[PDB]
RNA sequence: UAUCUGGUUGAUCCUGCCAGUAGUCAUAUGCUUGUCUCAAAGAUUAAGCCAUGCAUGUCUAAGUAUAAGCAAUUUAUACAGUGAAACUGCGAAUGGCUCAUUAAAUCAGUUAUCGUUUAUUUGAUAGUUCCUUUACUACAUGGUAUAACUGUGGUAAUUCUAGAGCUAAUACAUGCUUAAAAUCUCGACCCUUUGGAAGAGAUGUAUUUAUUAGAUAAAAAAUCAAUGUCUUCGGACUCUUUGAUGAUUCAUAAUAACUUUUCGAAUCGCAUGGCCUUGUGCUGGCGAUGGUUCAUUCAAAUUUCUGCCCUAUCAACUUUCGAUGGUAGGAUAGUGGCCUACCAUGGUUUCAACGGGUAACGGGGAAUAAGGGUUCGAUUCCGGAGAGGGAGCCUGAGAAACGGCUACCA
RNA sequence: GGACUUUUACUUUGAAAAAAUUAGAGUGUUCAAAGCAGGCGUAUUGCUCGAAUAUAUUAGCAUGGAAUAAUAGAAUAGGACG
RNA sequence: GCCCGUCGCUAGUACCGAUUGAAUGGCUUAGUGAGGCCUCAGGAUCUGGGA
């Protein structure tokens, strides 16, 4: 199958060098997952010396961490319009480590708006308590509460599909996401 | 290499997990990690006072040094962020009782923390393969300029 | 004399890459498989023999057949499989339920029956007792070298604060 | 795939194959030790060709560097057990000379003869294979 | 090549067992264990070619299979079990006890020891580390674990291990001038208090050391084992107490002792 | 163990080779051959081809016995002795053989994993598994489907097997359980303080992500946001806890969640004793097999520095369709142009690259004896490679395996 | 523990280091090539010496030396100390 | 005396040479392409969406 040894390749000098040895397993690779989106789908590939890994396929939601709030919710994936290695994983949406996703706004609007009770954009005793003793700290950040208004959010694929068969990230801030925001446009 | 730019690639330049939250607000914009190599090579201050990102940079990326230490002399500076050095070396034959003049090219990773050019004496250190060639990692400049400075104009 | 293969369609003969858990091989040896000539599942002149299994019977008997009988020759072994073979509640006990096969020794006619298996025994219940009881045991076991341990560390303190208020 | 048996050969022949001032001296002792062989002298001139290297090699260290001690007190006193080297020359510059015919003076067969017993070495010869 | 090696021809097995060139081919193949390989005394080697107690290696399974032999406390019963330097070997029968400490040669001796002493052992430990949950353990020359020893316990001290139960009784530091015995290398045998380390970041410290006859030399920091103070082992040594003479030394001894 | 001799001339001194001489773990052949010990051996040519036979099987008190098997005595009406067959487990990746390929490859010495996999041996290692949590969940233990077998069959033909009927488990597939505590979130209520609260859930391990702790380079202060413990209610916070390496984002832990949810014993053998409210209650001896994580051991895989025979009638070579580097990903056990995208124009060379040759596997070593050298190493040990040639892959901890399969070629 | 250090060659001592081979010690395989044995008694209930040493060179590691031979230094002073 | 070359005889070796000659081995373009693996499907049968 796919081998990894260096023994094929030319030598640094430029030199062809000869077959020795036949190809061995312990030096082989397999093909891409290519994960895409929806409805899960996902095979296990038995890897060297017992061991398995997850190979997704086909996935739909994964779990995205709000960094800077401390939290993590499981969304849907709307799915990718950005990746730094090549261009055809976004026309074909597909799932891989640095894809630029959007996922679904709703389980992190549910959650800031009942923590912080001060709602996206545009009665309780110790609730009131706990509100009033947050903000001057809810404070958001321009760029991002504007996501909430269209339901979706940009976040970053952070796991491996094809190793671990979990589509994970982080939603993007700060810079970061300054950044993607500015391709995302001046290529728009 | 690098110079200029920093954020030039297509994909966001940063050093893994070290986070700034955008909510505490900051006076230096991005918070920056260091070590120490060890074996007592001097971290150098553009390493800490940089904004470059080089993840083989033994002092601000995931490398470590570790094995062998070797000094050689840099005989071409043109692939970005690596370099060749040449090892300079000398070797000996019995039958004739005398040496014979021998030299072996090194590649090795150049962090934007050093600013090195041809005729220099660079010390490497070893790390963990790097790219097809490299094993070898800058590290420390014995040299400077090689007097440079010292040919300028007439009287 | 090639068998048949029921999935293939066709009905010809076609040969096929076979493995384990499937008509028509059985392989030699862990992860072998082997090609192999299989017929297809169609009916043709061509078969020897077509293999044919009464559903239901007709407006007659068909001699060596329906007018004889043979009998199971292995009776329930598994505790509860007798007691489904007999419908029995768990209150009924097995022990006597279990078959039993007789043979004559010439002037001496023995009886054997199986080995039930599953079934709950005093021998069974004493070795859940007992590694239920060695979790437990264990764990406060190993409670108590990590308290000692901190009482190490906690008189070592105290060690190092009657000396940093000696000197 | 077994351990290699290690074997030598015990013997050396002389380079001139026809030198008669050699083949006479060679076949005195012939007759005077009741051998049967050039080889019989062959061999002795190999035992002896390495002891004179052996002495040789330990002249040329320091008095009393330590091989020098161990080494050369212990062929000596090897060389003394047997009756070649005598008892005042015993400091090895005399091993390196020594002689073809100390060596063989002390074979069974002479000994033998030397006292009694035999009287001519031939008769000697024929009674030690004849047990 | 393809998988694990289970032969073990002898020519190459290490030399310190001391086995004959001819009679046979293979020397037996230490199993998987507490010591490695090449240091390391089977227990093939010591029922039979030390102990002479069995002719046969098909003796020696028929005397292991009796449990008459036990190591370190436990009754093992694997012809080839790798037994390994401060290991203590027991026949209950034949009340005798045994301890696994080298020669001058850099041997195995057979060395015999009171049951009083057969009660413990002693561990160099080789690494120290934090285990899941918090708990800090320690790891020594033959492998045991050990959970929650003493803080002050670092890398390179030994340990006097109780035997019957697991635990630790003690530790002995790695300072300048502490009893030592060499466990590899030529200097393999020796014993000498110890003088100095030479440090050397990132790659192999020097351990200069010195006997009872005012003799020096120098091992790697691995191949260096603490045993207790100047004067003071804290198991019995073997005659010799480590010293190593002279071939001339030795020669005179040899032949001191000559007369019936 | 530092030696020479014969032959150019009429004679002579040289240059110089031919011939002589000696050894060969160096092969053949010829002649001759009594004894002891030792004991190489289809390498060279044809890694050419192979008739037949054999070379990998394996059972403990301790996984599975209703052989319609043997044996009877000896307590055994579930089983209990012994045991074919078969299932299950483990092994067949060691060994043995050969030297075709291989010239910076392998190999040797020396390194590296802060760059990974690891059956097994050895030592450690698991009180958490269910559920809107009073009319409750098999734990005194839940499910079938199969071999062997019986019986009906097919083919000239093989370690080919089909239809029908049974029955096991440490095979397959499921699935309950255990102390106390502390910390978090929610919050019914009441009351305005400076503010507190019943009780509700969640917190095994593993997986994936994000976040934080993991201090120490000698000493001190103010302020902002949250919020700790102790009040002699203006206020203080006193003692404050720290592992390893030369070096880390290390070992380890904490927060929010995630998972077609990994493991958390439905197993087996010898013993049968204690305890009283007399339930066949509750307890309970020795050690087998297993089990997650870590360590160890047997490994493996890559890897640093230096070292190869002849050759210029081989001088430039490397990117066709990766050549040299940067970024991101994918793949892998894991580093890495290993592979793919984008981008750049690099990399090696008279200190001989690149190419060719080798009747080239490397090494430990062998032969030859002044010394310096010269020649050899298919071959008893180490490493590598292969199994007619190529490639592909199943099983598995481990094979790109050939006394395994699959295809093509011979 | 902090703060900094012109580069090398050569040589020394040492570490790390397979066995078998080789050099070589011990020991009367009857001798010897070998082998690594063996030797003493109460030879009726055991006593005991061994199974060394050397070599192991290039490269890498580690320590001493400062002759010989190279490198670098301050001259548009952008020199040196505080 | 010595002695050079053409010419002639026998035998041997190598060279040049129509045959766009032949042979073996190693790489390799382009075209065709088995097979296992991975993957989109399929669904004989056989269960509780799955095999
Ligand atoms: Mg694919
Ligand atoms: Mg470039
Ligand atoms: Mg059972
Ligand atoms: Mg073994
Ligand atoms: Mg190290
Ligand atoms: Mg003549
Ligand atoms: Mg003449
Ligand atoms: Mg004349
Ligand atoms: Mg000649
Ligand atoms: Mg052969
Ligand atoms: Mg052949
Ligand atoms: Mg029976
Ligand atoms: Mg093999
Ligand atoms: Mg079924
Ligand atoms: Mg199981
Ligand atoms: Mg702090
Ligand atoms: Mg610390
Ligand atoms: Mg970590
Ligand atoms: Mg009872
Ligand atoms: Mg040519
Ligand atoms: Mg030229
Ligand atoms: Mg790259
Ligand atoms: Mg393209
Ligand atoms: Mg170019
Ligand atoms: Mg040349
Ligand atoms: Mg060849
Ligand atoms: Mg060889
Ligand atoms: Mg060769
Ligand atoms: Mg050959
Ligand atoms: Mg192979
Ligand atoms: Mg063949
Ligand atoms: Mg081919
Ligand atoms: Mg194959
Ligand atoms: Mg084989
Ligand atoms: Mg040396
Ligand atoms: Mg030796």
């Amino acid at each position: 199958g796919i081998s990894r040894d260096s023994r094929h390749k030319r030598s640094a000098t430029g030199a062809k060098r000869a077959q020795f040895r036949k190809k061995r397993k312990f030096e082989l690779g397999r093909q891409p997952a290519n994960t895409k989106i929806g409805a899960k789908r996902i095979h296990s590939v038995r890897t060297r010396g017992g061991n398995k890994k997850y190979r997704a396929l086909r996935i739909e939601t994964g779990n995205f961490s709000w960094a800077s709030e401390g939290i993590s919710k499981k969304t849907r994936i709307a799915g990718v319009v950005y990746h730094p290695s090549n261009n055809e994983l976004v026309r074909t949406n597909t799932l891989t480590k640095a894809a630029i996703v959007q996922i679904d706004a709703t389980p992190f609007r549910q959650w800031f708006e009942a923590h912080y009770g001060q709602t996206l954009g545009k009665k309780s005793k110790n609730a009131e308590r706990k509100w009033a003793a947050r903000a001057a700290s809810a404070k958001i950040e321009s760029s991002v509460e504007s996501q909430f208004s269209a339901g979706r959010l940009y976040a970053c694929i952070s796991s491996r599909p094809g190793q671990s068969g979990r589509c994970d990230g982080y939603i993007l801030e700060g810079e970061e996401l300054a950044f993607y925001l500015r391709r995302l446009t001046a290529k728009k | 290499s690098t110079e200029l730019t920093v954020q030039s690639e297509r994909a966001f330049q940063k050093q893994p997990h070290i986070f700034n939250n955008p909510k505490v607000k900051t006076s230096k914009r991005t918070k920056r990690w260091y070590k120490n190599a060890g074996l007592g090579f001097k971290t150098p201050k553009t390493a800490i006072e940089g904004s470059y990102i080089d993840k083989k940079c033994p002092f601000t990326g995931l490398v470590s040094i570790r094995g062998k230490i070797l000094t050689g002399t840099v005989v071409s500076t043109k692939m970005h962020r690596t370099i060749v050095i040449r090892r300079a070396y000398l070797h000996y034959i019995p039958k004739y009782n005398r040496y014979e003049k021998r030299h072996k090219n090194v590649p090795v990773h150049v962090s934007p923390a050093f600013r090195v050019q041809v005729g220099d004496i660079v010390t490497v250190g070893q790390c963990r393969p790097i790219s097809k060639t490299v094993r070898f990692n800058v590290v420390k400049v014995s040299a400077a300029a090689a007097k440079a400075n010292k040919q300028f104009a007439k009287f | 004399g090639f068998p048949m293969k029921q999935g293939v369609l066709l009905p010809t003969r076609i040969k096929l890459l076979l493995t384990k858990n499937v008509s028509c091989y059985r392989p030699r040896r862990d992860g072998e498989r082997k090609r192999k000539s299989v017929r297809g599942a169609i009916v043709g002149p061509d078969l020897a023999v077509l293999a044919l299994v009464i559903v239901k019977k007709g407006e007659q008997e068909l001699e060596g057949l329906t007018d004889t009988t043979v009998p199971k020759r292995l009776g329930p072994k598994r505790a509860n499989n007798i007691r489904k073979f007999f419908g029995l509640s768990k209150e009924d006990d097995v022990r006597d339920f279990v078959i039993r096969r007789e043979v004559t020794k010439g002037e001496k006619t023995y009886t054997k029956a199986p080995k039930i298996q599953r079934l709950v025994t005093p021998q069974r219940l004493q070795r859940k007792r007992h590694q239920r009881a060695l979790k437990v045991r264990n764990a406060q076991a190993q409670r108590e070298a990590a308290a000692e341990y901190a009482q190490l560390l906690a008189k070592r303190l105290s060690e190092r604060k009657a000396e940093k208020a000696e000197i | 795939p077994r351990a290699p048996r290690t074997y030598s050969k015990t013997y050396s022949t002389p380079k001139r194959p026809y030198e008669s001032s050699r083949l006479d001296a060679e076949l005195k002792l012939a007759g005077e030790f009741g051998l049967k062989n050039k080889k019989e002298i062959y061999r002795i001139s190999f035992q002896l060709s390495k002891i004179r290297r052996a002495a040789r090699d330990l002249l040329t260290r320091d008095e009393k560097d330590p091989k020098r001690l161990f080494e050369g007190n212990a062929l000596i006193r090897r060389l003394v057990r047997v009756g070649v080297l005598s008892e005042d020359k015993k400091k090895l510059d005399y091993v390196l000379a020594l002689k073809v015919e100390d060596f063989l003076e002390r074979r069974l067969q002479t000994q033998v003869y030397k006292l009694g017993l035999a009287k001519s070495v031939h008769h000697a010869r024929v009674l030690i294979t004849q047990r | 090549a393809r998988g694990p090696k289970k032969h073990l021809k002898r020519l190459a097995a290490p030399h310190h067992w001391l086995l004959d060139k001819l009679s046979g081919c293979y020397a037996p193949r230490p199993s998987a264990g507490p010591h490695k390989l090449r240091e390391s005394l089977p227990l093939i080697v010591f029922l039979r070619n030390r102990l002479k107690y069995a002719l046969n290696g098909r003796e020696v399974k028929a005397i292991l299979m009796q449990r008459h032999v036990k190591v370190d406390g436990k009754v093992r019963t694997d012809t080839t079990y790798p037994a390994g330097f401060m290991d203590v070997i027991t026949l209950d029968a034949t009340n005798e006890n045994f301890r696994l400490v080298y020669d001058v040669k850099g041997r195995f001796a057979v060395h015999r020891i009171t049951d009083e002493e057969a009660s413990y052992k002693l561990g160099k430990v080789k690494k120290v580390q934090l285990g899941k949950k918090g708990v800090p353990y320690v790891v020594t020359h033959d492998g045991r674990t050990i959970r929650y020893p003493d803080p002050n316990i670092k890398v390179n001290d030994t340990v006097k291990i109780d035997l019957a139960s697991g635990k630790i009784t003690d530790f002995i530091k790695f300072d300048a001038g502490k009893l030592v015995y060499v466990t590899g290398g030529r200097n393999l045998g020796r014993i000498g208090t110890i003088v100095h380390k030479e440090r050397h970041d990132g790659g192999f410290d020097l351990v200069h050391i010195k006997d009872s006859l005012d003799n020096t030399f120098v091992t790697r920091l691995n191949n260096v084992f603490v045993i207790g103070e100047q004067g003071k082992p804290y198991i019995s040594l073997p005659k010799g107490k480590g010293i190593k003479l002279s071939i001339a030394e030795e020669r005179d001894r040899r032949r001191a002792q000559q007369g019936l």
